[PDB]
């Protein structure tokens, strides 16, 4: 590789997007790393990892859905706000704009969720809570299956180590996917898209020189986060089908809506 | 999900 003016371009667009990352997503991963590992002085989360210390804390799966739904709107607006700073997004065919967004949404916002999870948990309340793994999985069907697999992905995910320089150029990469159903003009959307790889590329090989084919391991990570998605319909069908009681403790119904 | 086409149209408006 050479420092040309192909090279400096590409580090230019990844100061753009991370510029841009930083002004549309206020919860970043730096952010939610700092609460994680005791690395600030500022927030320290309440643990909820049991039934007791829930109660310390203080249709059901459809109205989890619809909240969290709602919730979620405000995520949705920040990364298509994110997707207009991506150079030649807004000159792309306004249907093909919103089929972008409407698939790349769900993939970044589990991307997103990632940076608050760790191998013990998930943080909530907009941080001030940390609810444990364990304590999600113990929960009665269909509930303790809900997020199993969210965190299966976060702790592979979470092991490639990238940081919000490298997710800025990743989350655009995900937005230019010219294999969405349903586009009209892919060419234009695969130039951008090309355009993003090549500066994905770079950043990881300047930000990660212990890492081998990161950029490969990072790419198949949208297998995982494709999978997520697509259960989520079969999640939907389990939900109709249980015949056992689907009550629920009205706080878990409130911390699951803050997830996805 | 038409609901969520619309939050997306508005926000690209
Ligand atoms: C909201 C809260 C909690 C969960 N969960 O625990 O599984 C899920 C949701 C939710 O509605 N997730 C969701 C909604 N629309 C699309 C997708 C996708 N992909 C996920």
């Amino acid at each position: 590789g050479q420092l040309n003016p192909e090279s400096a371009d590409l580090r230019a667009l990844a100061k753009h997007l991370y510029d841009s990352y930083i002004k549309s997503f206020p919860l970043t991963k730096a952010k939610a790393r700092a609460i994680l590992t005791g690395k600030t002085t500022d927030k320290s989360p309440f643990v909820i990892y049991d039934m007791n210390s829930l109660m310390m804390g203080e249709e059901v799966a459809i109205r989890i859905f619809q909240g969290c739904q709602f919730r979620s709107v405000e995520a949705v607006q920040e990364i298509t706000e994110y997707a207009k700073s991506i150079p030649g997004f807004v000159n792309l065919d306004l249907n093909d704009q919103v089929t972008l967004l409407k698939y790349g949404v769900h993939e970044i916002i589990y991307t997103m969720l990632a940076s608050l999870m760790n191998k013990d948990g998930v943080l909530i309340s907009e941080g001030q809570g940390f609810m444990t793994r364990e304590f999600l999985k113990s929960l009665r069907k269909p509930f303790g299956d809900f997020m199993e697999p969210k965190f299966e992905f976060a702790v592979k995910f979470n092991a490639l180590e990238l940081d919000d320089s490298d997710l800025a150029i990743f989350i655009a990469v995900i937005i230019l996917s010219g294999d969405r159903p349903g586009l009209l003009n892919v060419k234009p959307i695969e130039d951008i898209q090309d355009n993003l790889l090549q500066a994905l590329e770079l950043q990881l090989k300047l930000n990660h020189p212990e890492s081998s084919q990161l950029f490969a391991k990072l790419l198949q990570k949208m297998t995982d986060l494709r999978q997520i998605v697509t259960e989520h319909v079969q999640l939907l069908q389990v939900i109709k089908k249980t015949e056992t009681d689907m009550s629920l403790h009205p706080l878990l119904q409130e911390i699951y809506k803050d997830l996805y | 999900n038409l609901g969520l086409e619309d939050i997306i149209r508005k926000a690209l408006m």
